[PDB]
């Protein structure tokens, strides 16, 4: 999962 | 609003995003993985303007799904929510126009 950029979608609820 | 098949997913990408090698393909990683998470996802589609090749239009990412249920619960939780700082609409696409590609 990823490579060089964290997770980081999806933000609200 | 009426369940198809196909799922569809805009405005939660920009074409100064998916100009890049690592940050065009790392938001294909990463949306992958997210479908893939409430269930089965038989492919994914993402615009790649050459240097602009294809921006008219561009930001508009779908995902071919393989079961309505999951698909169900996947905007279930994926819409109206964040990929980065806007808010991300969701609207059911049919198998239909998805395969015809009148996007890219």
């Amino acid at each position: 999962p990823s490579k060089k950029r964290k997770r980081s979608r999806w933000n609200q609820d | 609003g009426h369940p198809t098949e196909v799922l569809c997913l805009m405005n939660m990408v920009l074409p100064e995003e998916l100009l890049d090698d690592e940050e065009y393909e790392e938001i294909v990683e990463d949306v992958r993985d997210e479908c893939s998470k409430y269930g089965l996802v038989k492919s994914i589609e993402i615009p790649r303007p050459v240097d602009g090749v294809e921006v008219p239009g561009c930001g508009k990412i779908f995902v071919e799904f393989t079961s309505v249920f999951d698909c169900q619960k996947a905007m279930q939780g994926l819409t109206g929510r964040k990929f980065a700082n806007r808010v991300v609409v969701t609207k059911y696409c049919d198998p239909d126009s998805y395969h015809r590609r009148d996007f890219w």
